[PDB]
């Protein structure tokens, strides 16, 4: 693709940092749902 | 509307339907008398005006304007072979077939015949030469089939008769056109690429045995191929299949 | 043996951006990507699109008749994607009931999305063809290809709106949907005697026969001719060679009459709107003019009394 | 007579059958033994639907029809004036056929061509089979092929079509018919746009084929070449043809009942097949 | 409102332009289709009702 | 509001001059089939009921 | 600006006249309007 | 409006001309189809009644 | 502008010759829309 | 995050700009008629029956 | 930016006269709406 | 592990940007329409039941 | 070394701008959503 | 494992990648849905009697 | 892709597998205790 290790490394970094944060918004979402109205 | 009929049984559909008789009439007649630009007057086999011409008039002329500053084109016109022929009539009656009268592959009769078409190159849209070796072609190379650059060249006779040298690139269509093949003499000769089976290890000529490579005809300039020059090689080598069946 | 159906070598360049005559290049896009694949076939180069006004409206129009066309099939699964995949080719958006005439006034569920479907229908084909007439005019060529797709516009016109209006109903018009428009056909057929003794029917089959017949001639006619350079027609009009010749001269001795490289196309141009043309005017005549085609066959000599 | 350019062109060769014999013209006609053949064969047939026509009390040429023999005549011979006349004008033309093959194949060979015409014709030619020779014979009458009439083999096509319900959900019938749209639509396609490279703008240059490509590429961004086009041509047509043979092939020998329900395997599908909703649920 | 004018740094106005147009109007003639096909709303056969039209 | 005529800087006068034309025809035949279409609104027969001509 | 080649009192008298038109044709429009709508209202 | 003649500078008369004539020729003639297919203003129809033909 | 070539006299010219034309048309419908009214009218 | 402007040196802003565009207006035309095709939540049949309009 | 090719005096410009066009419509359409739901509420 | 950032070595970060997030899209309409689809979490129904909609 | 061509600052100037635009539109939605809620709640 | 590292010297790594994505989520998908054809381990349906949802 | 480099791909890709089929173990394990099929 032409990137470098440490480009690499840096947009891995962000992109990781993107993904923890839609996790843990669903996370939440999740949580809030299940209590609302368990599914097991 | 349905059932309303003006007399008998003719109504809308009826009107319709003749209607398109009368439009396929007019319409089967354009289109022939289009089709009568190119090949006409009809002649006798001595080249005069035969009696006969047909049941369509000759259409109006027209003119093409040639792009490149190559001129005009008006059709029907005037047109003449510009080259003799070497067969002579079998018979003295008319519909039998002329026989040639030396070496046909030579001369350019039968399925080895060529049109003297015009002696300048075929041009792009920008006005560069269409077809070039891909040495000069800048930013060309094999993409995806087997690269016939070194490969033994094979006569129907299953001899060598050379190595391929170089392809020729139709540049605006980006396709593979011509081999370049070397022969013993150190000279080179055009082959069609539709006239060529690119094998594994070698590239067979079907149409031509290996003694007759040295006679397709030769391009005077290494660089480009006009129009003439691509009507003889063709012609050729596709006479090839007919005069060259023996051996 | 080489019959030269595939290509043997195939080789790549710089792509070729197009010409550039008064062509608005701003609109324009990059070159996509070359697929070897296709290169096996005919070219591998895809792109560049022009997108202009038009495209963006036809697109636009385009894209919400889909999308119109497939949220109603989404509701018509439940919204559940299993059935939506399985019942896929069963779905269906139908005109309005017959009770309600050319009104507008048909329920969302009972008609009028499929009303709003067909405007967005209209209004993308409509802009395709005017794309199609400004994308041959600035390139200076001739309108031949508008004239056509004009012809194709026809038969889809008077399927879906002028027929239904002289009718009388939108509910003769063609449904939404992959077997619920060939049920249509075939209803179509059944309701009107047998479209089979529909005159114009049969010149429309004739000349499809006919687009097929013309075109594995010519295709086998210029492949057989390409070891001379016959595919490039657009030279041998100009400059005629032994290609052409040969390929004359083949017809010529077979059935007696033959073309030129360019009176072969309008053949083939002729040979295509023909079918629609006919087709249009056939459809048109059913059920306004003729109710039972094969008593109408009857009394004109096409069938026994 | 001959075109301005045909003279060069005819030369001794390229027969098959014979030498010198049967190597002329009659007028543009090229007339070889096989061009004998298809007169014989085709005069022959032409005037036996005459004598048909004769036999039957109609001289409207719509309501003439030969009618092949009855299914208790199985495979064998009929009376020519009940199946016989129909068996020996389908052998006459299937003579016709072969032999017009055959010389479209010496043509070829006398004027340096490939044999890509006679082979599309042969297509043409096996399709005619399958539909009066191989599907009778498997099907074991000769009573289930088509009669020869304007008129009245369209009533042997809503017959058949419709003995096994709505026809067009057959999928090799399809596959057949969208292959002929296609190739209809490529053929406007192709014709308009030669034409209108070569009839630019009034007082214009030719286009050049970079231009055709341009338009193309502009429309819908993409262009299959010229070569490209034509072989599209032949194998659109070819590829329905064989599709359209493939269906009828399998329809009275294979499948035997409604085609709607055959296209029930996908929809009884075990892990959609009971959910509740839609249109089949 | 507050930096939104750099849009037109990006974007060529002719083409916002025509789609805006586009948009518009086909929103436009779907709400109404929409009202149309309601039998309230629509205005047509409400009007018809209000003065016995038929 | 008092300066929409630089807008014609921008879109050349042809083009949307015959856009313009179209669309407006475009709308007027298709508000007039609406009209047309309803059982009120439709001229014809509402003055062929009114006179008694049927 | 250098969009179409019209200069700014160019674009203001076609304007002018585009104007012109546009309220012609309102005005014959809402005179069409007001008839309907005595001879058959539709609120 | 006394300046709408400029109209002729952006727009070619033969095709303002072909086009108009196409149009109010199409236009005339869809106008006298509705009329002859409404059982009222069928002109001949009428005459019939009126005149006693059967 | 001149798109066509017109100049402004030449436009001028063929504008009155075209509205000349217009005029006679529309006067023409006119009369054939108060017969028709005249003879059955649709309000 | 901070990071997130970095988007922009990968992603050219009209490509994507247009892909949101066209992304939002059909997300929401389903969602509005998603909430059209349920009894309740349609708003134009709620009004209908609480106004007595039928 | 290269962009478009516009300035930041000309975007400035482009926006104002875009977002008066925009606020006309708005408006018309608020009056429109305020109408309607007089004449008929939805809610 | 702390070292799968060379996977962008590998991949073109665009094409994999543009693929992950229709992915992620259709992923979730999947989802909802899934919930939607049971008679059960079709919170519309069951929000309709809670209150007496209908 | 941004492969669209932006540089550092033009790519932190268009990420404001189209922050600001994304949290304008945000704030409409969660305002219609209360006022959606508020008049039919569908939890 | 023991050399089947060799196969990226004749496959393109993004092709291998990808079609291993697509098989993996096409595979799970059908997995999950036949479970939800059978009452038997459909979790929306046994959560539903669990806590009377009907 | 030479050896090395191979070899170093195949090993991350089996790190990747490893984890993922630990995922899938404890919900499986989670599955069985919640509700068995044995
Ligand atoms: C009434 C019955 C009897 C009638 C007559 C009988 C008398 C004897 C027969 C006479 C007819 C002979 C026909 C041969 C003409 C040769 C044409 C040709 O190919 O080239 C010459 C010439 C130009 O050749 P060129 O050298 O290539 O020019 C290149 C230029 O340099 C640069 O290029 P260009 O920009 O100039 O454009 C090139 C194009 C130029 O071609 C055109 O301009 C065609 C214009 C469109 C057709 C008109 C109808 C469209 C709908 C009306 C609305 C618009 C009207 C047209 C507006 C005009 C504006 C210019 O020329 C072509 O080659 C086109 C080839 C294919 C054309 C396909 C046309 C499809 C029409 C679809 C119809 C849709 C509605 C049908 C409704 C039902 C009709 C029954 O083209 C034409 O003249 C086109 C003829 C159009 C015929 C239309 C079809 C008529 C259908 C009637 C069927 C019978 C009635 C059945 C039902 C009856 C019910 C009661
Ligand atoms: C039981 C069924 C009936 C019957 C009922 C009908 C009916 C009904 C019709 C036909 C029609 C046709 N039938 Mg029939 N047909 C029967 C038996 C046959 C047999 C046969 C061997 O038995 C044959 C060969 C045919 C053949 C034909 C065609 C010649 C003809 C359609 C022309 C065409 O190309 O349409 C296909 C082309 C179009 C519809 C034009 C489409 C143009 C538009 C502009 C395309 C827009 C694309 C859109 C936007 C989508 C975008 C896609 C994306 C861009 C990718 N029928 C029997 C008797 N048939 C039609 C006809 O003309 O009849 C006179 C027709 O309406
Ligand atoms: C395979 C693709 C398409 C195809 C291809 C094709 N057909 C071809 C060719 C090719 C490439 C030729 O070279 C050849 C030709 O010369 O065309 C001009 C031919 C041809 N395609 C023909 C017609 C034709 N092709 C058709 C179809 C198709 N042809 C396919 C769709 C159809 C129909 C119905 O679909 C017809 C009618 C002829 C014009 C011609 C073959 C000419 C020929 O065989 O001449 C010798 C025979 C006679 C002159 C007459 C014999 C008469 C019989 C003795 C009696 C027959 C009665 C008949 C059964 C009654 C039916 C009612
Ligand atoms: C209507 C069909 C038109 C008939 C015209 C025609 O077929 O021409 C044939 C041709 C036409 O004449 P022609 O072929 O001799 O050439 C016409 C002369 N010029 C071009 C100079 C105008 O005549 C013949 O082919 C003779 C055939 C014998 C027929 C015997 C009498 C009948
Ligand atoms: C279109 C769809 C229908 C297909 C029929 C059109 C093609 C045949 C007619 C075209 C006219 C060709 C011609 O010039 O003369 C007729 C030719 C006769 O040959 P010809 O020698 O007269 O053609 C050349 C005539 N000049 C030299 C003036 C151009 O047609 C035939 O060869 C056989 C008769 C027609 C076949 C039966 C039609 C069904
Ligand atoms: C391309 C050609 C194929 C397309 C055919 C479809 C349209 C044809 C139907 C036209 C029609 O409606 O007919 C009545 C229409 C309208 O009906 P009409 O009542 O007004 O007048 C004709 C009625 N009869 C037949 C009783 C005189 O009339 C015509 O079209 C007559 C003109 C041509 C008729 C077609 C005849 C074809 C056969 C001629 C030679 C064939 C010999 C071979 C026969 C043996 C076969 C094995
Ligand atoms: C289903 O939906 C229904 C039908 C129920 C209702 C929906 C309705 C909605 C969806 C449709 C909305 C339509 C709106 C957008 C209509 C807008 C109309 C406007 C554009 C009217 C404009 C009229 C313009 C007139 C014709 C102006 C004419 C003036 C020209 C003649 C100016 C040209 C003069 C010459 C001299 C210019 C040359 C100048 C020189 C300097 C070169
Ligand atoms: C029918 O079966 C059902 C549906 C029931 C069950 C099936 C379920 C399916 C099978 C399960 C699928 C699960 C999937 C695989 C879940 C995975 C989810 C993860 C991968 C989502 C990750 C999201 C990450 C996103 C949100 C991150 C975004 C952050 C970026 C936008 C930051 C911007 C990047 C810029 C800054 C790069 C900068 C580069 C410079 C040049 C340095
Ligand atoms: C099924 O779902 C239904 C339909 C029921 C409900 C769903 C509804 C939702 C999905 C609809 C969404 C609608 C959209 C989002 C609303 C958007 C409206 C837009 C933003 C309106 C914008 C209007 C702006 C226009 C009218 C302004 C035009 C003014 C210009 C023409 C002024 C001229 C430009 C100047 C002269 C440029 C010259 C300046 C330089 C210096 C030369
Ligand atoms: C069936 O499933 C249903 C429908 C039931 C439920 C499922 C729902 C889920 C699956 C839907 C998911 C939706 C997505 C994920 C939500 C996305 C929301 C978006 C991202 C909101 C974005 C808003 C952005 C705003 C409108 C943008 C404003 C843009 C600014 C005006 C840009 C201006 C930039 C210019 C002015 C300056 C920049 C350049 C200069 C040179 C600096
Ligand atoms: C994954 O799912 C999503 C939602 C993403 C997308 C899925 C989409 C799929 C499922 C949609 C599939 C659609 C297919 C089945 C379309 C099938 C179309 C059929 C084959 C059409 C066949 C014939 C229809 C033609 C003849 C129609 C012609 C209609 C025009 C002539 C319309 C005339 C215009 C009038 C009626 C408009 C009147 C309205 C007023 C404003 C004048
Ligand atoms: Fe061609």
């Amino acid at each position: 693709t032409g990137l470098t290790d440490e480009q690499a490394q840096e947009l891995h970094s962000v992109y990781m940092s993107g993904l923890w944060l839609f996790s843990a918004v669903a996370i939440v979402a999740h949580l809030a749902v299940y209590i609302w109205r368990p599914w097991f | 509307m349905v059932g309303v009929t003006a007399f008998g049984n003719f109504d809308l559909a009826s009107l319709a339907i003749y209607s398109f008789w009368i439009f396929l009439a007019g319409l089967i007649y354009y289109l022939q008398t289009e089709n009568m630009r190119e090949g006409y007057p009809l002649e006798n086999e001595d080249g005069t005006p035969a009696a006969n011409q047909g049941p369509f008039p000759l259409p109006k002329p027209k003119t093409f304007i040639l792009p490149h500053g190559r001129g005009t084109l008006t059709v029907p016109g005037p047109e003449s072979e510009d080259r003799p022929i070497a067969l002579a009539r079998t018979a003295v009656s008319e519909g039998f077939p002329h026989a040639p009268t030396g070496d046909p592959m030579k001369d350019g009769v039968g399925p080895a015949s060529w049109v003297a078409r015009r002696d300048l190159p075929e041009l792009d849209g920008h006005g560069h030469n269409k077809i070039k070796p891909m040495k000069a072609a800048a930013g060309f190379h094999v993409s995806a089939g087997k690269n016939p650059i070194g490969l033994p060249v094979r006569g129907c006779d299953l001899e060598i008769a050379g190595k391929v040298v170089d392809i020729w690139v139709d540049i605006p269509e980006q396709m593979a056109r011509f081999l370049e093949v070397e022969l013993k003499d150190g000279s080179t000769r055009l082959l069609p690429m539709q006239m060529v089976k690119v094998q594994s290890n070698r590239v067979h000529v079907n149409a031509l045995s290996s003694d007759l490579f040295a006679g397709i005809p030769t391009i005077k300039s290494p660089t480009e191929v006009t129009l003439l020059e691509e009507d003889k090689i063709c012609g050729y080598v596709a006479g090839g299949l007919m005069y060259a069946a023996p051996k | 043996e080489y019959q030269n159906i595939f290509s043997q070598v195939q080789v790549r360049g710089p792509a070729d951006l197009g010409m550039t005559e008064d062509v608005n290049l701003a609109n324009r896009s990059g070159v996509g990507p070359f697929s070897t694949l296709l290169g096996w076939f005919g070219n591998a180069q895809l792109g560049p699109i022009y997108l202009g006004s038009l495209g963006v409206l036809s697109l636009f129009s385009g894209l919400m008749w889909f999308f119109t066309i497939g949220i109603w099939f989404w509701y018509q699964a439940g919204w559940n994607p299993a059935v939506f995949l399985r019942d896929l080719f069963f779905f269906s958006l139908e005109p309005p009931a017959p009770e309600y005439g050319l009104s507008f006034a048909a329920p969302l569920k009972e008609g009028g999305l499929w009303l709003i479907a067909s405007f967005f229908m209209f209004v993308a084909v409509w802009s395709w063809w005017g794309r199609t007439y400004l994308r041959a005019q600035a390139l200076g060529m001739g309108k031949h290809t508008a004239w056509a797709f004009l012809s194709a516009i026809w038969l889809w016109m008077v399927l879906g709106f002028i027929r239904p209006i002289l009718m009388g109903s939108w509910s003769e018009a063609v449904p939404y949907g992959i077997f619920s428009h060939l049920d249509w056909t075939n209803n179509f057929s059944l309701v009107h005697g047998n479209l089979f003794y529909n005159p114009f029917h049969g010149l429309s089959i004739a000349f499809l026969y006919g687009s097929a017949l013309l075109f594995a001639m010519h295709g086998a006619t210029i492949l057989a001719v390409s070891r001379f350079g016959g595919e490039r027609e657009l030279e041998q009009i100009a400059d005629r060679g032994t290609a052409a010749e040969r390929a004359a001269l083949f017809w010529r001795w077979t059935m007696g009459f033959n073309a030129t490289m360019e009176g072969i196309h309008r053949w083939a141009i002729w040979m295509a709107v023909l079918v629609t043309l006919t087709g249009g005017i056939g459809i048109l005549l059913s059920g306004t003019v003729v109710d039972n085609w094969y008593v109408w066959g009857q009394n004109h000599g096409m069938a026994p009394l | 007579a001959l075109l301005s350019f045909e003279r060069k062109y005819r030369v001794p060769g390229g027969t098959l059958v014979g030498g010198n014999l049967f190597d002329f013209w009659v007028g543009p006609f090229y007339v070889g033994f096989f061009g004998v053949a298809t007169f014989f064969f085709a005069a022959l047939g032409i005037i036996l639907i005459a004598w048909s026509a004769v036999l039957q009390g109609t001289w409207n040429p719509q309501l003439i029809s030969v009618y092949p023999p009855a299914l208790e005549y199985g495979l064998g011979g009929a009376p020519l004036a009940k199946g016989g006349l129909w068996q020996i004008i389908t052998i006459c033309a299937t003579g016709a056929f072969v032999s017009w093959a055959l010389r479209e194949v010496e043509i070829c060979r006398k004027l340096g061509i490939g044999y890509h015409i006679p082979f599309a014709f042969a297509f043409a030619i096996l399709a005619y089979l399958t539909l009066v020779l191989f599907r009778p014979v498997m099907m074991g009458a000769w009573g289930y092929a088509f009669p020869y009439g304007i008129w009245t083999h369209l009533d042997w096509v809503s017959n058949t079509g419709y003995t096994y319900g709505n026809f067009h959900y057959n999928p090799a019938h399809m596959i057949a018919i969208s292959f002929f749209f296609t190739n209809a639509l490529a053929l406007a396609l192709h014709g308009a746009l030669v034409l209108s490279a070569a009839n630019p703008e009034k007082g214009k240059e030719m286009r050049t084929p970079d231009h055709e490509d341009t338009f193309f590429r502009d429309l819908v961004g993409y262009s299959i070449g010229t070569l490209g086009i034509h072989r599209l041509g032949l194998l659109l047509s070819l590829s329905a043809v064989f599709f359209s043979a493939l269906c009828m092939i399998i329809t009275g020998t294979i499948w035997f009942d409604q085609w709607v329900d055959w296209w029930q395997w996908w929809v009884k599908l075990p892990w959609w097949a009971n959910i509740p909703g839609g249109i089949n649920g | 409102m507050s930096k939104f004018y750099k849009i037109w740094m990006i974007f060529d106005p002719r083409r916002v332009f025509v789609a805006q147009g586009v948009f518009l109007f086909l929103l436009a003639v779907m709400i109404h289709l929409i009202l149309l096909s309601t039998p309230s709303y629509n205005w047509l056969e409400i009007s018809a009702a209000k003065y016995n039209r038929v």
